[PDB]
């Protein structure tokens, strides 16, 4: 999924917004949940 | 929180700082002048 810091591998892009937890950067943030 | 589409603020008027929703991005004609007067460089945003 491209974004503006560059580009993620590993992860899954979702629609739903929540608290950052860990910070990707340029309003992009990182969670691990569920199936998890 | 967000603004009322009321402004019955005694006649006070915040126009000039308070969001404009014509423009896309939200910043006050106020902020929009100040970003245009400065003059920054390497905004960085995945420069060629
Ligand atoms: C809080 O502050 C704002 C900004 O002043 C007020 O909004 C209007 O502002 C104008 C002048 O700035 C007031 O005077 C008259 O406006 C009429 C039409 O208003 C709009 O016209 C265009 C629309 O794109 C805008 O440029 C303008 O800012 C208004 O949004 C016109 O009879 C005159 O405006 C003319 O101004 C210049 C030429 O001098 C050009 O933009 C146009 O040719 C335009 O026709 C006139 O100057 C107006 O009365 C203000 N109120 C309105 C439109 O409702 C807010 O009203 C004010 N709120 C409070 C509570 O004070
Ligand atoms: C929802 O996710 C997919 C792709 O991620 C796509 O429909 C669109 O980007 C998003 N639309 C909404 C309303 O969230």
């Amino acid at each position: 999924f491209q974004t503006r810091a560059g580009c993620l591998i590993g992860a899954e892009h979702v629609n739903n917004s929540y608290e950052c937890d860990i910070p990707i950067g340029a309003g992009i943030c990182a969670s691990y949940q569920t199936s998890q | 929180y967000k603004t009322p589409p009321i402004k019955d603020f005694g006649g006070f008027n915040f126009s000039q700082i308070l969001p404009d929703p014509s423009k896309p991005s939200k910043r006050s004609f106020i902020e929009d002048l100040l970003f245009n007067k400065v003059t920054l460089a390497d905004a960085g945003f995945i420069k060629q």
